């Protein structure tokens, strides 16, 4: 008797929720650390303007959201509904990001 | 001496012809710059600017908002066939995406 | 101490906004986006113009270069209205001198 | 003092539910468990290429701070032009 | 009596044409097309012969590359045959198509 | 008298099936659905329009009536299909 | 009075430092051009040219051919992971493509050659 | 008229470098055309980015340091190391000649 939504229905609901919005979807501090981690590998003791870290995050999430759209088309192309890493790898190969 | 009229005012333009003209001379595009150029360029910059704000404004109205914000610009651009092409490799911060859910992913009812 | 001058297109975007939607306003973030746009396209047109003049062995970017640059860079209908509005503005600026 | 920067393995801070949200915006309905790690690697490669160029722009300017323009010029070079942070 | 199985002469041709560098579209038809497409931009146009070659070189390169990408989409859907949806998905993902 | 040029129509069909197959072969295609050949023609035509448009634009800016390999080379660069061996 | 020493020889280059320096000044890049800019640049162009020529020359030699042809340049470039990336949105007229047939398209049976 | 105008190229140089690298191999005109396109392509990329750099940092001057930073930006890993190396060596040698 307790209410339960069939699988797909809360997912479809999330899609709508997030397509309506523009908030960044990666949590800010984790992101900010990762950037600095990665930045060490090229130069030591670098500071960032916070707008520089926001500009990167804006740019990343935009690229990933974009890549997911192409990944979803590749998944559907093969008569599926479930994105899998070969979808991502195909998208990026056709995109020419990858060999 | 005669009175100062701006070149924008002479062109019936809101964009700064004089500034554009200086940006052209100072941006390493050519040794020389004709006086028609910045007038024409500032013109096009004004047209496209107006075009986007026409469409961005309508989206702010549909959203019951007095002020244009990035999402309104993004909706304006991504629903207009030509503006989208013009800006097809451009990311608009804080814009989000157009609502799109492939048909196959919807319920059968 | 007064901050050093960062120019922008923001008084001109507003002026156009009042022409087009007298009741409507604009946030900082939107203005930043408008301003990025204007610079982007400035550089695209000016760039293609620089190439055009250079390909044709000429020292001078004229309106004829800006125009052919516009033809190459903007899509059909957008190209047409730009060319019209750019011609208007010149033809007009010439008659005033 | 000078407070060393501890490389904590933050790529794992890019959580599963975060990756899932990004995919919802992208219109993805269903997600293989293999996705969340594939993504992290895809994200890392993205971040390295942008941050390398950005930091190159920083170095040439003889600055110790990466600015938002360094990042913008970087994304322009990588063909991923960003509006709203200058330029 | 003698006959090869389907796909055998196909593979043979793949080997043949990846080994060579000659243009594969026939030159005069290609030229006629160029002239025709050009007419919708400016009447009574002339063409340097190298400009036509330059456009054929480009086209053929464009298409050969598109077919590579098209094949991968076919194979991704567990197919050996290319179909228009494979060309469409490739072109969608390349940014050419809406 | 003297007469200027005349109209050509549906030359896209001169891009035959064998040649479409040959191109696909070079692209490593083994089996081709029969709807490909008309799709490929569509795609090829869009490519040529976009490149010839831009080349011809360069022609008229040079106040010429002859399209030159450089007009094509410059157009293809703008299209991001930079080509080597014709005047780069 | 005492004359005639070409900047390129000074730098130890075949590439023309003076042509390169002229091309920078006249090419709408910057108001001024410093004296190392064209030396450095010419050197880099010489370096990349010499790589491709080395590799393509090898390709022509494997072909039992005295002369380099576009295919020798293509084969050189596309089998060098790095040259391939530098020149990945670039089309080499008359180069063709590298031999390559996806495995799912082959037949699978092995029974072999002499 | 009577004599066609002069159109510069890097041919003599490409050849000079060719004799260094392989003394007994030649080069067809098409192949040489590709090499000339190559040099001009890259010149334009490096000068281009050098141009941005200077402008981005409010310098009027493209110096050897802008070429270097641009070279780091445009070439991939190994190629850029050797490229910066040869660029560094050449400027060095050139100041020694004085
Ligand atoms: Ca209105
Ligand atoms: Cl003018
Ligand atoms: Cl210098």
């Amino acid at each position: 008797k307790p209410h339960r939504y069939r699988p797909g229905t809360v997912a479809l609901r999330e899609i709508r929720r997030y397509q309506k919005s523009t908030e960044l979807l990666i949590r800010k501090l984790p992101f900010q650390r990762l950037v600095r981690e990665i930045a060490q590998d090229f130069k030591t003791d670098l500071r960032f303007q916070s707008s520089a870290v926001m500009a990167l995050q804006e740019a990343c999430e935009a690229y990933l959201v974009g890549l997911f759209e192409d990944t979803n088309l590749c998944a559907i192309h093969a008569k599926r509904v479930t994105i899998m890493p070969k979808d991502i790898q195909l998208a990026r190969r056709i995109r020419g990001e990858r060999a | 001496r005669a009175k100062a009229k701006t070149r924008s005012s002479r062109a019936g333009l809101q964009f700064p012809v004089g500034r554009v003209h200086r940006l052209l001379r100072k941006g390493n595009y050519s040794e020389r710059v004709g006086a028609g150029a910045p007038v024409y360029l500032a013109a096009v910059l004004e047209y496209l600017t107006a075009e986007i704000l026409e469409l961005a404004g309508n989206a702010a109205r549909d959203n019951k908002k007095t002020r244009i914000i990035p999402r309104h610009l993004q909706l304006a651009i991504r629903n207009d066939e030509e503006l989208n092409k013009l800006l097809g490799r451009v990311t608009i911060a804080q814009g989000g995406v157009l609502p799109n859910i492939q048909a196959v992913l919807l319920p059968k009812k | 101490r007064k901050r050093s001058r960062k120019e922008s297109y923001s008084i001109y975007v507003y002026k156009v906004l009042k022409q087009v939607h007298p009741d409507t306003g604009i946030s900082s973030k939107a203005m930043g986006i408008m301003n990025s746009f204007v610079n982007d396209i400035f550089e695209r047109i000016a760039g293609e113009a620089s190439r055009l003049a250079h390909y044709n062995k000429r020292s001078t970017i004229t309106s004829r270069e800006i125009q052919t640059a516009v033809r190459l860079l903007l899509p059909g209908e957008l190209a047409k209205h730009a060319v019209s509005e750019g011609t208007k503005a010149v033809t007009k600026y010439t008659s005033a001198k | 003092k000078r407070h060393r920067k501890v490389l904590r393995d933050n790529i794992q801070g890019i959580t599963k539910p975060a990756i899932r949200r990004l995919a919802r915006r992208g219109g993805v309905k269903r997600i293989s468990g293999l996705i969340y790690e594939e993504t992290r690697g895809v994200l890392k490669v993205f971040l390295e290429n942008v941050i390398r160029d950005a930091v190159t722009y920083t170095e040439h300017a003889k600055r110790k701070t990466v600015t938002a323009m360094d990042v913008v010029y970087a994304l322009k070079r990588q063909g991923r032009t960003l509006y709203g942070f200058g330029g």
